[PDB]
Parts: C-alpha cells; structure tokens; sequence
C-alpha cells in the first residue's frame, strides 16, 4: 500500500510529549487527515500527516531513533 | 568494495545543545528561519513572503524615526466598571493581557517625525485580546486628532483588532461614532489620514477608522471584512468563494486601494504623505 | 582539535575534504542529496545523512537542513568547501550562533570582502593596489558615467559588486549603450545575486591573471604561499592554471606577499583566501578576494607541500600557524586541467552513465575526482567531474607529464572536455608560458561564411 | 500589425531591422552596415513624409486608434515622475478602463486620470477596450474630489472609445454617474487640463473633461458619436462611415477651429508611434505651459471664470 | 449639445447649494445625453410607469 515518509530530517518520537499516548495505534485504521508520528527538528516539534486511508498494516520505525527524508515510517494499505 | 555498501543508522543519541531562542517557523510555507534575520526583516518570512505577528511599538519603531518617539496619553489605563460575569471574570483577562503584553491596552500611540516631516503614528496590539477598541483607545486616537489639529501633521493608524470589546458592552461601540467624529472634524481641516489594515482587521474597527481614511492600504494576505468567516459560514449555509476576504480579492472588489508590503511601507507612506501635504519628497 | 565535522559540499571536494578527516585522524559526516545516494565521499564515510530532494535549492542550499543534519549527528565544525554556501555571510553568522564553528573568515569579514566594491575600497585603504574607477555604484545620470569613463580611461566594464560565477557582468565600448547597459547588468544582478548594486571599474585589454593564496588565524599572524596563474579562461571561467607563473621573479614575489600579509594583519582575516590580482607590466589591480578554498588549490599544496585543507581544520580548532614565512620554500611547477561533462564545443552539459573510467597515475600525477565506473553523473548540479595536476620539476616538464597523462586519461560514456585540453596543451604561445587572459578567446575565433 | 495604407513603409522596415541581426548574423557577415541603413532609412522616411502628406478623416480615425500608440499610462511614465496608482471606487469594484493616481511633476505633484487601453489582446481584454464602467466613473468622482481637498493641480486624459454599453453598468446607474460626476467637477477649486490623447469622446468621456484648458493632439478624434454608430444610424449602412467621418470633423483641425479646443499638440513625423518619446516630450511641454499661466488664478475667481467659460458654450 | 450637459451641471450645482430644490421626473423615453446630463441629477427621480430609462439604446 501507501507508506508515509517524513520530509524532513531529525529527532523521531512517537508521543508529543515526554508522558503521553501515541498518536496512531497499529491495527484500527486511519484516514487521510490524521498526525502519526513526529519528527522533531532543532527543538520545534512538527507533525506527520499521511495522505490515504487504510489499516495501519505495520509500523517500521521505533521512537527516538532519528529518521531522514524518504524514509518509510508507517505503511497503510 | 565501498561501492556496494548499505546505509547505516546515525547515531542513536548524542548531546547535542542548540541555542533555543535563534529558530521559528512559517505554517504558511514550513521553512524553518533564523529569529534574529526575521526580526530584522520587519517581521517577513523571506522564502514565500507571508507577513507575521508584530508588536504594535515595534511597529512605531520600525516607522517613526529614532530619537522622535513620544508617547501621547499613556496615563490611560483599563478602568473596567461594568463587572461582567462571563465563564472567567473580566478582570482575569485584562490582567493576564496586561502583564503578557505590557501595554495598558491595544492602541499605543506616539508622534514621531518621517523624513523631516513630523507624523503622528498609532498602532493595534492584536495579542491585547484580540486589539479591542476600548474608551481608552477611543479617548487617545481623539488626543492624536487634537494633536494633529493644534501642530498640524498627518495623522496615520495600522487597525488590527479581532472586533469590539464585548466586555465593555455599548460603551466601545460609542468609540467607533467618537472616532468618527474625530476623523469628520479633521478631514474638512485638511489634514489626511491613512488607515493601514492588517492582519486581521475585522469587527467594529474594520467599519469605524480602519476602512474611513483617505487611503485603504492593505497588507497582502490579509483578512478583511465585518463579520467573521466562521458567522457567514453559518449564516449562508455554504462555501465561501476562494480567497474570500483576502486583500487580493478585496482590492478585486474595490473597498482597497492598494496591496503594499512592510518593507516599501515606510518610503511609501512618507512619499505619499509628503505628496498629498505638497510637501517637497523625502530624499532617499 | 575539531573531534567531527560536517562536509558541507558535495563531489571532489567533498571527497578530498573527507580524505583530509580521515588523514587527520578527524571522524565524518556526510551529507547528501536523494539523487547523489552513491557519491564516492558518501560511500566512504562512517555516517550519510539526506537533506533534500534532487534541486540544488531544496537539498543543498536548505541551510535549516544542514544546522539539522549537524545537531542530530554531534558535530562541533561543518567545512562548506568551495560552491554553494561557501561565501553566505548569513551562513557563517547562523553557523556561529547556532552552537557549533565555522571554518572559514568571520561573518563580518564575508560581508566586507564579498562585495567587490567594499573590497576594493578596504584594499586601497590598507594600501593594496586596485583597479582606478568609479569606487562607487553609480547612478541614472549618464553624464556623470561618462565622464568617470574618460578620467578612467576607455574602454569600461560594469560588473555586480556582489556579484560573481564569471556572470552578472557587461562590458561597455561606448556611451551609445552605457546606460541601457548598465540597467540589464543591474537586472541580471538582482536576478542572480539578489543585489541591485553596479559599478564602474577601469578595462584592460591584455591582463595577465596572478593570484596570491595567503593564510592567517586571525591572531596577528599573515603567512602567503606561492603565486597562482590562470591565463587559460573560458568566459572568464578557468580551464588551465598554473602555480608559480612566469616572469614573477622572488623580488616581487616578497614584494607583494608583504603586501597582502598587511592586508590580512588590518582585516584581522582567518582561513584560506586568496587575493586575485591583474597584472600588467609591474601592476597589480586587485579586483576580488575569494574567502574559500579555491577549486585550484592543489597546484599551491604540490608546490610547497603544505596541505590547505589540515591547515583550514588547524585554524578553525584555534592552533596558531605552525608554519611561518621562512618555513615556506617554492620548490617547482605544477599545471592543472579541470575535467567537465560538458559538450568539448557547444559547451552543454552531458550528464549521463560512465561507462569506462581508468586514472593516468605516475610521478608526479595526482588525480582529484569521484567518478567510476557506473557512476551515473546527474543532471543536477555544476559540470565538473574532476581535476588533474602534473607536478614537474620546470614548466615544460609539468606540460609533458600532463600530455601523457591526457594520454592514458579515458572517459567514456558521455562529453567530455578533454579534447580541448589537448589543444590547448599542444599550442605553442601555451607551452611558452605567458598568455594573456583573452589568449583563449582569440584561439576559439569566431563564425565563417 | 499595420494599417492597409502603411505598405510601402511595411517592406521597408523589415529590411532596416535585419541589418542589426546581419552585421554579427552568421558566416562571418560584418558588411558595409552603416551606409546601406542610413540610405534605407532615408528612403523609408521620404516614403513616410509623401505618405502622410495626404490625409483624410478616416485616416485620422485609423491613426487614432492604431494598435500601437502611447496610453496613459506610456506618457504618464515617459512625461512624469513619482507615479503613485490609487485604485478603487470604495462602492463595488475598481475597473480597469480608467487609470488613475497621483504623481509629482517638477516638484509639483498632480492628479492623474485617464483611460488605458492595453498593448497586447489580453491587457486589451481586461481592460475592456478602454470602455469605462460607472465604477471607475465614481472613482474619478473620489479622486478628483480628493485632489480638491489638499490644494492639488488636476490633469486628466481623455484616450477611450465610449462610455461601456453593458448590462452592469446601466444596471449601476451609468447616466446617474456620469451626471454626479459632471456636477461636481464644475465646483473644484484647482486647475482642470485635458487632453485628448489617442481617441476619445462619445460624451461619457466628459466627465473627467470639464476644466478650464482643453487640448488635442493632431490625429485625435473627439465626437458625440462614434463615426460607425453616425453611419449606421443616419446613412443606414455602415460601410459609408468615412463619409460621415468627412462630414462631421471629428479630425483635429476641424475641432480646432470651431473654438471648442485651446491649440493642437503636433506628433513626430510617421505618427506618435514612430517616436513615442518625441510626442511624450510634446506633451509634457505642453502641459507645463499650459499649467505655469492657469495657476496665478485663485480659487474664487477660477471658478468664477470656470462658470464663466462653461456659459460660453454652445453657439446660442 | 454636448457642452450644454456641462452647462446645466453647472446651473444645478449653483442652485443646489442654495437650497432650491429641482424634481426631474423621467417620462417615456429617457435617453442618450439628457438622461446623464440633469435628468438623472436632480433631488427626486421619478419615472413615469413602463418608460425605457438608460444612457445607450
Ligand atoms: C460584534 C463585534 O464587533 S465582536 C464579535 C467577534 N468578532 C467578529 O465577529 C469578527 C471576527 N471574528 C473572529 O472570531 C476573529 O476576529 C477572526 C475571524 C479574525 C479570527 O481571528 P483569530 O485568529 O481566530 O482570533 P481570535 O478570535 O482567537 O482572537 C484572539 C483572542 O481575542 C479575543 N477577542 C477577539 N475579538 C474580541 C472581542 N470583540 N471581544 C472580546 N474578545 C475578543 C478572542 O476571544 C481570543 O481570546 P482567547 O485566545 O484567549 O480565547
Ligand atoms: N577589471 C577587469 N579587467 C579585465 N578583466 C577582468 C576585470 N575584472 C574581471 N575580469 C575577468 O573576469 C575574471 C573573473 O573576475 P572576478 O571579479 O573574479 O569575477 P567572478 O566573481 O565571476 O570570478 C577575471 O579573472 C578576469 O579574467
Ligand atoms: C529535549 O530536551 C528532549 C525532549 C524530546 C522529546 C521528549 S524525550 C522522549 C519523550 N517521548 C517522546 O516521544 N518525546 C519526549
Ligand atoms: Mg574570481
Ligand atoms: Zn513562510
């Protein structure tokens, strides 16, 4: 299917905020308009927003590992 | 064989210590900026050209020539006296305005001199709960209008306020008919005044001085109306025409002048104020 | 010592930066385009980052995603090279404040001495000799250009002060076009270089190109190597130089390293620059100084033996010189024949998949590039694909060496320049040594019936 | 792109331009340019002067509407400075056909309103052909008035083919707009200079045309009713409109000599398009003069002399 | 006849900052010149049922 890639380079995290809840769950399905994943850069937390809806087949990346871009970071089929 | 090799992770985590305050962001585009050229950039994002935020006495600074700033009528202050019972007591919320932005309210006004030619200045904090026109606010335009009229130079104001200050009730409302009758006694003088809207100028001051001058100057990209697009959404039932209230559309329909951008703003205003005065042009 | 830098760059000086690290004992980092995924540098290097997609302006210009790529990997340094942010005040200043250091001149330096008109004027102000003109942007009258014309001396050229890259600047014969002229120069120089400014400078009409490559920390101390000699241009672009040039006896040679060791003493400059000069019977005009490492470097390291790139990573971790002006002996000649994936005569780029590549090698042979086979090269970015330096022992040494180089030299797969090489090495005003700068221009001729 | 009558210069030019191109053209050409252009040139202006030696009403009417010929806009930037543009009408729109603005003339600034037309088929389709809805008529309206209020000269241009004959702008009070706009104009206080550059009149132009100096050039038109519509209407047939071009005198000596205008703006030979920078230094000769003597008069006794004048018109 | 729209203009304008009033009243039909001159200018406009009203045919 379609897998979302973050456009920019830097830290990786999972939940916005040091002790809070994921944004996206693997399983239950997503939509066109949702936040995944954010891919923080020089201390400026920015979202990841996907572009189609489908179930979240399989997450690939793990929180705080830094990713770049063109990097698959969630595929939804 | 270095030719075949993989990409290998970056390192997992290392303490990295970047200054905090010397990065922003643009919504508008997404290009991350330097603070300090933005700032020196009067407040525009250099890549796609989307003006910002700005503090209303960084606005007069940024106009009115250094060593001439002096304030008029700064011993007003907020004198609420209707007690008004919202969810949060008023007073909770010009206290916390008043120690964000400090600024006693959201006009602040300063005669300077432009170009050798002295001007008076006044500018909208919009951070002051949305750059409601308060008595105070009403109270010091009048004190820049007497200014004008007694030493005679143009009288200029930027409008950006979200509408009138409900917590105040009819008592702001009277301020846009006071204002007019200021803009009225000054306007048969002869001395001009020219309105600037920016980003948002809508509500009671978008149809009291902000949209009454001689000129309606707009800011690109700027909303602009009477009732907020959220209002017309619900009263129409419907989709708002693309770019609606946008000063590209507006000035399509006539109720704008011109589309000028910060940069030109402080020649252009001095070339046509030393025009219309008949005045001889600044030199540059 | 810089514990990691950054190789802000891409291509051979990228990889000659990354050899340099590895010499030094100095870790890498790497940081590439989408398109440039199997740069030779990117794959010998311990950690690759990606910062964009394949345009120059949204991968390698997209300064946020360098200061980016530089924070998540740990590094104190980032070394631009030549190209893309090698001149960008604002970059150095950004870099300065963001945390981590510069190599290369103080912002405030950058913008002194990239304006060209700044430049000049510093330049007569700390007594270096320049080209007599307008010291100044000139206005709308044509009158007054005119007349500046004739106290100068026609003929005049208009060039962008802050401009560059051999473009942004007209030559004017006569006043019949001086101001429709300079208005163009002043359009193309707001189009290029985001800068309105033109000026008016004195035009010669046989120059010969000496430049002098000069080192300082920044502390008091002004160290100047040997002369440069780039008389082969190609629309004022270099195709051939040469270091030390001829007629340059030592007397002058003192004589003006002196000079621009003064100058660097009252700019207070740090890092590798060079003045370029143009001389002409015992004058020297400064026109420039290029705050980088210049692409024709090698012929300097091979002539003297001191690598700049150590000395560049030596200043920038705050070591004094370790080499004083004693301790700098010319001993030599070199030649350098860049290599392009250009049309030999159309001059269009060729980019495309090489398919055999194989290095000249031998005494004295030193061959700087990132191409092999498969390289696919991209149609992205600038046509150079590599330089080649003949250290001899005299000119005629050096000018054979590079022949049988040229020789064993085979690029196959797409255009390459290297026809034009051999010409210009076979011609005999070349291996004389001596050209004038437009040399090239009146071999390249004009059209026929 | 020129007229039926212009052939014999057409072929010529085509050949004067090349020359240029050919001195650096292709097979090492660098012939003897200088003296085979001056010749070519020479001969083209002769042919030019004993082409428009004769002249004839419709004649007039193509030179003023050639599709290339200096706007307002053209002698506004090659005859003046420091051009300010001020649009909207603050009430519905703000229309192209008429351009207005202020600007500063040798220290002095200026009111500037006039039609423009556009060079290319698309500017020509945005701006109506120069047809002014009654928007841009109350725009006028403001800025005239504006003028008014800060002491300033008013100068005006009058390039339009006629007021626009469309839905929206009898839906919006065409005539109620051009009648408040000719009401006030006979009550300003300041100066009131037209002229009648490219072609203009249909009467709708009047209303920024009411002042104390008005000015044509020498191949400018100024009817009440456009020459086809005068055909179409009296003759019943259209083709005969250079007769009625004939018979009105619409042509600029015509108007001249009925005492209807103050004097005639002579153009570079070949027409203003041939030299637009000679006709646009006429011009701004022109109006200075015309605006050094007017401005000794004061407000009171301007517009005394204004009601005055206006009493003068007509022959009765 | 043109000039004469500018004429009448003028007379209105004298007279109406005097303060004495003027009613025209559109009959069938109001055209051309008339109708933009002092037709479409006084105090009141009062047209008369079923009358073509405009400025161009
Ligand atoms: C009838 C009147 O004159 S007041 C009616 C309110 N205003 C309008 O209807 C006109 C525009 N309506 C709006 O909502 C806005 O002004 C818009 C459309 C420009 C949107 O601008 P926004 O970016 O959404 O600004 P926003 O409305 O959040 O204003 C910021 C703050 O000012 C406050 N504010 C703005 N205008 C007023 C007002 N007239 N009275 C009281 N508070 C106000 C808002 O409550 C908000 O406070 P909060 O952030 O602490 O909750
Ligand atoms: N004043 C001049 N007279 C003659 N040639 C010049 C002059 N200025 C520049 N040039 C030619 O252009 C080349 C590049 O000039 P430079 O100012 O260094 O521009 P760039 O910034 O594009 O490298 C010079 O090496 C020289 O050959
Ligand atoms: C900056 O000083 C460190 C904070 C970065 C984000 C924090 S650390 C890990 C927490 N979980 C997460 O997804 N982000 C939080
Ligand atoms: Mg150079
Ligand atoms: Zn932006």
């Amino acid at each position: 299917g379609h897998i979302v890639r973050s456009p920019m380079v830097g830290t990786f995290y999972r939940t916005p905020s040091p002790d809070a809840k994921a944004f996206i769950e693997v399983g239950q399905k997503v939509n066109v308009g949702d936040t995944l994943c954010i891919v923080e850069a020089m201390k400026m937390m920015n979202q990841i927003e996907a572009d189609k809806s489908g179930t979240v087949k399989a997450i690939l990346v793990e929180s705080g590992q830094p990713v770049e871009f063109d990097e698959p970071l969630v595929v939804i089929e | 064989s270095w030719i075949e090799r993989i990409k290998s992770n970056i390192t997992p985590t290392r303490k990295a210590s970047i200054p905090e305050g010397v990065w922003t962001k643009c919504d508008s585009c997404g290009q991350v900026l330097y603070r300090a050229e933005l700032e020196r950039n009067l407040e525009v994002c250099p890549k796609c050209d989307h003006h910002m935020r700005m503090t209303a006495r960084n606005r007069l600074h940024s106009l009115l020539d250094e060593g001439s700033l002096v304030e008029l009528g700064s011993e007003l202050e907020p004198k609420d006296v209707l007690k008004f019972r919202d969810s949060k007591k008023y007073k909770d919320r010009l206290a916390s305005a008043q120690k964000e932005t400090g600024e006693k309210d959201a006009l602040v006004v300063m005669k300077g001199t432009l170009y050798g030619m002295p001007v008076v200045a006044a500018a909208f904090e919009f951070a002051f709960m949305g750059g409601s026109m308060g008595s105070v606010v009403g109270a010091r335009f009048v004190r820049a209008v007497e200014q004008a009229l007694e030493d005679n130079c143009p009288l200029i104001c930027f409008s950006a306020s979200g509408g009138a200050r409900m917590q105040e009730a009819l008592m702001s409302l009277m301020q846009m008919a006071k204002t007019s009758a200021a803009l009225a006694k000054m306007q048969e003088r002869g001395l001009p005044y020219i309105s600037v809207l920016t980003d948002p100028t809508m509500g009671g001051v978008s149809a009291s001085f902000a949209m009454l001058g001689d000129l309606n100057i707009a800011e690109p990209k700027a909303l602009i109306g009477f009732a907020g697009p959220r209002v017309i959404e619900q009263t129409v039932r419907e989709k708002l025409p693309p770019g609606f209230q946008r000063s590209e559309f507006l000035i399509e329909k006539g109720a704008i002048d011109m589309i000028v951008r910060r940069p030109e703003m402080r020649l252009k205003l001095a070339s046509i104020l030393a025009k219309l005065m008949n005045l001889p042009a600044p030199n540059p | 010592m810089l514990d990691k830098i950054v190789i802000a760059n891409r291509g051979e000086i990228a990889l000659r930066i990354l050899r340099a690290c590895k010499e030094l004992g100095i870790k890498t980092v790497a940081v590439h385009s989408s398109a440039d995924r199997d740069l030779k540098h990117v794959l010998l290097a311990d950690e690759t980052v990606c910062i964009g997609p394949a345009p120059s302006v949204k991968s390698y210009l997209n300064i946020p995603a360098i200061i980016s790529a530089a924070e998540i990997t740990g590094a104190v340094a980032i070394h631009p090279g030549y190209g893309f942010l090698s001149e960008n005040a604002n970059f150095a200043e950004q870099v300065e404040r963001s945390g981590f250091i510069f190599i290369g001149p103080k912002a405030e330096t950058i913008r002194l001495m990239g304006d060209k008109v700044s430049a000049i004027a510093a330049m007569k102000k700390a007594g270096v000799p320049c080209v007599p003109g307008s010291d100044g942007p000139l206005g709308d009258d044509m009158d007054k250009n005119r007349a500046i014309a004739k106290r100068i001396g026609y003929p005049v050229i208009i060039k962008a002060s802050g401009g560059g890259g051999g473009r942004g600047m007209r030559v004017v014969r006569g006043d019949a076009e001086l101001a429709q002229s300079i208005s163009m120069t002043r359009a193309e120089a707001k189009a290029a270089f985001s800068n309105d400014m033109v000026y008016m400078e004195k035009y010669l009409e046989n120059p010969r190109h000496v430049e002098i490559q000069v080192l300082a920390d920044g502390q008091g101390n002004a160290i100047y190597l040997a002369e440069r000699d780039c008389s082969m241009q190609r629309r004022h672009q270099k195709v051939v130089e040469e270091a030390p040039a001829p007629g340059i006896t030592p007397e002058l040679r003192r004589y003006i390293g002196e000079r621009c060791a003064k100058a660097c003493v009252d700019i207070g400059y740090r890092g590798a620059g060079t003045f370029e000069f143009l001389f002409e019977n015992g004058e020297f005009y400064f026109i420039e100084m290029n705050t980088r490492i210049q692409v024709e470097h090698p012929v300097t390291e091979m002539i003297t033996g001191v690598d700049l790139i150590k000395e560049q990573l030596r200043i920038a971790a705050g070591q004094p010189l370790s080499i004083k002006q004693e301790e700098v002996h010319v001993r030599g000649h070199a030649v350098e024949c860049r290599i392009n994936a250009e049309d030999p005569n159309t001059f269009l780029p060729s980019p495309g998949k090489i398919t055999r590549f194989h290095a000249p090698g031998g005494f004295g042979v030193r061959w700087e590039s990132h191409i092999y086979a498969g390289y696919t090269v991209p149609p992205y970015y600038d046509s150079m694909i590599g330089k080649l330096i003949c250290y001899g022992e005299n000119r005629d040494v050096a000018i054979a060496r590079m022949k049988n180089a040229l020789q064993e030299l085979i690029i196959d797969g797409i255009k390459t320049n290297v026809d034009l090489q051999i010409r210009i090495m076979n011609d005999e005003n070349f291996q004389h040594g001596g050209t004038n700068i437009h040399y090239l221009e009146k071999k390249l001729g004009l059209q026929e019936k | 792109n020129f007229l039926d009558f212009e052939q014999p210069i057409a072929e010529l030019e085509a050949k004067i331009d090349s020359l240029t191109a050919v001195s650096r053209q292709d097979e090492k050409l660098d012939i003897n340019i200088d003296e085979e252009v001056h010749r070519l040139r020479e001969k083209s202006v002769e042919l030019t002067r004993k082409i428009f030696a004769d002249l004839g009403a419709w004649q007039i009417a193509q030179l003023a509407r050639h599709p290339q010929r200096p706007y307002t806009l053209d002698y506004v930037r090659l005859a003046f400075d420091e051009f300010d543009e001020l649009a909207g009408d603050r009430a519905y729109a703000d229309d192209k056909a008429i351009v207005g603005g202020i600007a500063r003339l040798d220290g002095r600034p200026v009111m500037i309103i006039g039609h423009q037309k556009g060079r290319e088929t698309k500017e020509k389709i945005r701006r109506n052909f120069g047809m002014p809805a009654p928007e841009g008529y109350r725009k006028a309206l403001r800025l005239m008035q504006m003028a008014e209020r800060f002491k300033m000269p008013i100068i005006t241009f009058i390039d339009t083919p006629g007021a626009y004959p469309g839905v929206g702008a009898e839906e919006r009070g065409q005539s109620e707009a051009i009648a408040r706009n000719l009401r006030e104009m006979s009550r300003l206080g300041v100066p009131v200079v037209c002229t009648v550059i490219g072609e203009g009149g249909s009467g709708g132009a009047l209303a920024i045309g009411v002042g104390d100096k008005v000015n044509m050039l020498q191949y400018s038109t100024y009817s009440v009713i456009s020459p086809e519509g005068c055909a179409s209407i009296l003759w019943k047939s259209a083709d005969k409109a250079p007769l009625a071009a004939e018979a009105m005198g619409i042509i600029a000596p015509r108007l001249k000599e009925l005492k209807l205008i103050d004097s005639i703006i002579p153009e570079p030979l070949g027409g203003a398009h041939r030299n637009p920078e000679a006709m646009a230094a006429s011009l701004k000769a022109q109006l200075l003069a015309d605006l050094a003597d007017l401005d000794v008069l004061s407000t009171e006794d301007l517009k005394n002399r204004r009601y005055q004048r206006l009493m003068s018109y007509g022959y009765a």
